């Protein structure tokens, strides 16, 4: 059958840089390549069709090449921004021309550049009941992991980063709670 | 569309001799469209061990079949080709003629 | 056009159940096809169609069934519901798959979970956490935490509301839930939400934050005789109104 | 030369579901496969030397002919439109396509056609590269697919994937496949009036299946009116063919029956002799 | 063996 491989599986990136997402195929005898771009719980939304006979496809900040001979695919994505984070599918037809066989896929992650970081840990109290609360790391790196809890009594969450547009700043947070009065947010994490 | 009347050949694998064992071949050719009913007669009833080869077709696009049944011609024995076709008015009889 | 559209959006079947995912598209496409997407193993072909009534077997057919009476029309029936078929179904259409017009154009797929027992279905519980006063003070920035807990299976949508309005920007979710006991194979879940304004925004008292999960879970169909009421699809949330402190 | 050949037959018929496909495989005038929807609806040895080949090759091939089978269903419903026919006829749609090897063994050239309800439709070019319509609006379809995409996907076949099986096939049933039998001659006489006489040439027991007939009269260069019957399969996998000649009564030995066959080192001559 | 790809047949 026709056979569709996506190197890497996952891709993090700092914003700015330029990347490459690469697509090979097995069987040269294709009609049609097509690359999509899948936004998490949604569907896919095809970015570029390069038809057999073309060698490239340009859509902004997106050139896609076609080399059918060497069954290979690279779509270029120049200066990413964190709103190119999404998973990236190749697509091209099977041996029958009837359908398209997916590739499983590539996920890419442009990290978003804190100018000024300030890292703190916090404590929030629930807005219905007191003694009920969860800790809040915040305004950290991108460049810095979330690590595992350790004591599976306490939960720590992984990152992400929240865009307050109205003053143009954005902000990484993790969140990290117990259901015990043995634990204080200061170093909740590590 | 075209439509063209089936050839019909009725003859032996070898040299007829009365007692031997044979192969009797009824050759359709030149017909279109595919669609046709064959069967081999001895005395004018239908033989049912009769196998055909697989639908083919010439440089002209006309179809071709062989029918073909194990036999063992006789004095007394009467072979023949009853072929149906959308061109023919009644099914058409061809005997075997062993010098054809 | 509608496009591509698919019914349901989330099911939770028992193991043995029988189930059609409707797919329809209104672009008159003769080119239709079923995919399944799972973690590691990507999006994998079920079942396609070149016309009405003309249908040919996939990549992983094996379960499944459909048919194409219409050109509108590609059901996908689950003969007998299994754990293995537990995926998100995506149906997709295309005017032609060898033409420069070969856009093919996706639903917005079914999530489907198959259980041996609807026994470990629960709807999330919600609760809103209202900012520090050191991160006030430090920042000039009031951070809201959403927590939904206990809910299973992973059905579920968080949406944030401010003076009844979805809020689309100064919000991130976990890309994940956390499972509960990650021990339990059946561990139910909790996902994490932020919400981030101004001090100012958050110390004006006619504000009203509202954290919304939608759960997906049992439907009127389900049978359910536990002592527990029947975990349906159903919204839960929390509230908190700014304060001048 | 040597050939691998498939001719494809797909015959629509309305009300009792979806067409009647058969598509069967040549090594020279050699049948070695089958496919038929109506038959086992799979890919099926037809020769003995293809009988060990494994489920895997069964299965792509099996596949192949399906695939073949549900576009050509696309392309009858297509076909039917641009002639603008009832969908209550039956039509035919023929593909016969075919690779041939050189004295060395490379290929030779490639050729592939399509007919509706038998007559000429589409014929791809002998550049491999473009389709000819033979009918008026024939084409590969401008909005569903692509000419040059289609030609060169067939382009690829005929050039690589033909004449490398070719080899493969030719190598399996060499003991058939390459033995030259020459045909078995010999010269009937059946008086048909007062008057007149046949004198029909008999080719038994020949193979490959070309072969040349043809009269001639002593002290006449021309070669003579000539019935010829349709060559014809013995059954064994070799051919029979006869050319007559009517002729005056008792002028019979004045004929000579020439025979032109691959296994003939020269030329064969016979006369009737009483 | 058999081409894996049959062309589509078309009108004008």
């Amino acid at each position: 059958a026709q056979e569709v491989t996506q190197i890497p599986a996952a891709l993090s990136v700092p914003e700015g840089e330029n990347l490459v997402l690469n697509c090979s195929f097995t069987d040269s005898a294709i009609y049609n390549l097509q690359w999509f771009r899948q936004d998490p719980g949604k569907g896919l939304t095809s970015l570029l069709l390069i038809q057999s006979s073309q060698r490239e496809q340009t859509s902004g900040r997106l050139n896609a090449s076609l080399d059918k001979s060497s069954g290979r695919s690279t779509l270029y994505i120049a200066a990413s921004q964190p709103g190119d984070s999404a998973t990236y599918l190749c697509a091209v037809t099977n041996q029958a021309g009837t359908a398209l066989i997916f590739g499983k896929g590539t996920t890419l992650s442009v990290s978003s550049n804190i100018q000024n970081p300030d890292p703190a840990v916090y404590q929030l109290r629930d807005s219905k009941s007191s003694d009920k609360s969860v800790c809040l790391f915040t305004d950290f790196d991108s460049q810095t992991n979330v690590s595992q809890s350790k004591d599976s009594d306490v939960y720590i969450t992984d990152k992400c980063v929240l865009d307050m547009r109205s003053m143009d700043f954005k902000s990484n947070s993790a969140v990290a709670w117990s259901n015990k009065s043995d634990f204080a947010c200061a170093n909740a994490f590590n | 569309m075209i439509q063209r009347t089936p050839k019909i050949q009725v003859y032996s694998r070898h040299p007829a001799e009365n007692g031997k064992s044979n192969f009797l071949n009824c050759y359709v050719s030149g017909f279109h469209p595919s669609d046709i009913e064959v069967d081999l007669l001895k005395n004018g009833e239908r033989i049912e061990k009769v196998e055909h080869s697989d639908l083919s077709f010439s440089k002209d696009w006309s179809f071709y079949l062989l029918y073909y049944t194990e036999f063992t011609p006789t004095e007394k024995d009467e072979y023949a080709c009853r072929v149906n076709h959308v061109t023919l008015s009644q099914p058409k009889i061809v005997k075997w003629d062993r010098d054809m | 056009n509608a496009g591509v559209t698919q019914t349901p959006k989330f099911q939770v079947l028992k193991t043995g159940q029988s189930m059609t995912l409707q797919c329809s598209q209104d672009m008159n496409h003769e080119y239709m096809s079923w995919y399944r997407q799972d973690p590691g193993m990507g999006l994998r072909l079920i079942h396609y169609s070149v016309g009405a009534g003309i249908t040919d077997q996939g990549e992983v057919p094996n379960g499944y069934n459909v048919s194409r009476s219409t050109t509108e029309d590609f059901p996908l029936r689950l003969l007998s519901a299994a754990p293995s078929q537990t995926s998100v179904y995506f149906c997709a259409s295309s005017y032609s798959i060898r033409g420069s017009r070969g856009e093919q154009f996706f639903g917005p797929g079914t999530r489907l979970t198959v259980l041996e027992d609807l026994k470990n279905v629960f709807p999330p519980e919600v609760a809103v956490f209202e900012p520090s006063e050191a991160e006030i003070s430090h920042t000039q920035k009031a951070t809201l935490v959403c927590l939904a807990t206990g809910f299973y299976p992973d059905h579920v949508e968080l949406s944030w509301w401010v003076n009844g309005k979805e809020v689309h920007s100064g919000v991130c979710t976990d890309p994940q839930p956390l499972k509960e006991q990650p021990a339990l194979n059946d561990s139910r879940y909790a996902l994490s939400s932020r919400l981030r304004v101004s001090a100012t925004f958050w110390q004006d008292p006619r504000n009203h934050f509202r954290c919304q999960v939608q759960f997906y879970g049992l439907s009127e169909n389900d049978e359910w005789t536990q002592d527990r009421a029947k975990p349906v699809t159903q919204i839960v949330s929390a509230e908190a109104w700014g304060r001048a402190d | 030369s040597h050939s691998l050949k498939y001719f494809h037959t797909s015959v629509s018929r309305p009300g009792r579901g979806e067409p009647r496909f058969i598509s069967v495989g040549y090594v020279d005038d050699t049948q070695f496969v089958r496919f038929d929807n109506d038959a086992s609806p799979r890919m099926v040895p037809r020769a003995p030397w293809m009988e060990q080949e494994g489920s895997e090759y069964w299965d792509r091939e099996t596949r192949s002919a399906r695939d073949t089978a549900q576009i050509f269903r696309v392309n009858l419903r297509t076909l039917r439109g641009c002639y603008n026919q009832s969908e209550a006829g039956s039509h035919t749609l023929q593909w016969m396509h075919g690779c041939e090897l050189g004295p060395d063994g490379r290929f030779l050239r490639g050729y592939e056609q399509f007919a509706y309800d038998g007559k000429d439709y589409l014929t791809l070019n002998e550049d491999l590269r473009s389709w000819t319509a033979v009918d008026t609006a024939a084409q590969i379809s401008e909005q569903k697919s692509n000419d040059a995409s289609e030609a060169e996907h067939q382009r690829a076949y005929l050039e690589d994937t033909c004449v490398e099986w070719l080899h493969k096939y030719l190598e399996k049933g060499k003991e058939t496949l390459l033995h030259l039998e020459p045909p078995k001659t010999h010269v009937t006489h059946h008086p048909i009036s007062d008057h007149e006489a046949t004198l029909r040439c008999w080719a038994l027991g020949f193979y490959p299946a070309e072969i040349t007939l043809t009269w001639q009269q002593d002290g006449e260069g021309h070669t003579q009116d000539t019935e010829l019957v349709e060559t014809r399969p013995a059954g064994d996998g070799t051919f029979q063919k006869w050319a007559a000649v009517v002729v005056p009564s008792g002028e019979e030995q004045r004929y000579t029956c020439h025979v032109q066959h691959e296994g003939l080192p020269e030329p064969v001559t016979l006369r009737w002799k009483p | 063996r058999l081409p894996a790809k049959a062309p589509l047949l078309g009108c004008g």
